[PDB]
């Protein structure tokens, strides 16, 4: 029972969630913003349905998997209608309710955001985005940037947060350690609650996580010919060396503070930690997590580098109006 | 419900 050709597009655009500069910063977190007005055919009816398609290259959740999209209701919170998500074919399908045997000259407002798809956009790149409400495309071309690691002598370090459990209440961060390969001595890592600033001081901050024994550490390395992808996410880990075992790992080294001791390496090595936070804390951005790289420099004292994620959201909205049938 | 993302702090 699709009627897309029963949907009328009036208006639909794609505007950039921080600043209008046509480079989306994904790892500031800037989100895509598809609005789309349109006006539905009096014949449609209950259990009809109509598609909404994002592009390929977004996602409408980058770090849960617990996407839902938005019911489409009038002023007093009638539903109108009801969708799902795939995510395989990233298109909502909505599914009208009787709301439109009830009512007629019925129109919608989706407001619906979206991140880059860190699947789909390994590395920085041009893309040209093309969403579509009911079959009716709509495109424009951005850049993707991806961040840099901070580098201070041979201490160079990114993270990520990668994933998000508000239901475990776990959130998992993917650490770039020496993403540059360079020949690090009496390599340290430390991973704590709140903040770590660039040049490794820390900070309280606006969030936290909890770090302990329970606390879940993983350390893979990577060969000289290996490349990591620049969106700082890990797929598959299958194709790099798991050596979780021989490096030294210590869960409670300081209040909500792990660390990992490297010793001198010459190898670039991902650390995927998933730690705790405290329930409902995502509600109010208040989950934070930093890490400090340390090495010896050749001057024989310590150099430094840090880095800190925190979250943010965005919520859809869907909204439409008629006029009731006599 | 909401939908997030990975952001750094600075
Ligand atoms: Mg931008």
């Amino acid at each position: 029972n699709n009627v897309n050709d029963l949907i009328t597009v009036t208006k639909q655009m794609i505007t950039e969630g921080i600043k209008d500069d046509g480079v989306i910063q994904a790892h500031d977190g800037e989100h895509i913003i598809y609005t789309s007005d349109f006006k539905i055919d009096n014949a449609v009816k209950a259990g009809d349905t109509m598609t909404v398609k994002y592009d390929k290259h977004t996602i409408p959740s980058d770090i849960t998997d617990d996407f839902t999209p938005v019911d489409i209701t009038d002023p007093s919170g009638e539903v109108i209608a009801k969708g799902t998500f795939d995510l395989n074919t990233k298109t909502i399908t909505y599914k009208f309710t009787d709301y439109v045997d009830r009512y007629e000259n019925v129109n919608a407002k989706l407001e619906l955001n979206s991140y880059i798809d860190k699947k789909e956009v390994p590395n920085e790149t041009n893309l040209n985005l093309t969403f579509a409400t009911a079959d009716k495309e709509t495109s424009k071309n951005v850049k993707v940037e991806y961040q840099k690691p901070i580098v201070k002598d041979e201490s160079n370090i990114q993270s990520i947060f990668s994933h998000l459990d508000t239901t475990k209440h776990e959130v998992e961060q993917t650490i770039y350690v020496n993403p540059l390969k360079l020949n690090a001595k009496n390599t340290n890592v430390t991973i704590k609650s709140g903040g770590v600033a660039d040049n490794g001081d820390y900070y309280t901050g606006d969030g936290s996580t909890i770090i302990d024994s329970n606390t879940e550490i993983k350390v893979y390395k990577v060969a000289s010919g290996q490349q990591l992808p620049q969106s700082n996410k890990i797929y598959d880990y299958s194709q790099y060396e798991d050596v979780t075992n021989s490096v030294t790992i210590n869960k409670n080294y300081g209040t909500n503070m792990a660390n990992i001791n490297f010793g001198d390496i010459d190898s670039a090595y991902i650390v995927k930690v998933v730690s705790k936070y405290t329930p409902g804390a995502e509600d109010d951005l208040a989950v934070q997590q930093g890490v400090r790289m340390t090495t010896t420099n050749k001057y024989n004292y310590s150099s430094y580098a840090g880095y800190t994620n925190t979250i943010l959201s965005t919520t859809d909205s869907g909204g439409g109006d008629g006029t009731v049938k006599p | 419900s909401k939908q997030f993302t990975s952001s750094t702090s600075y």
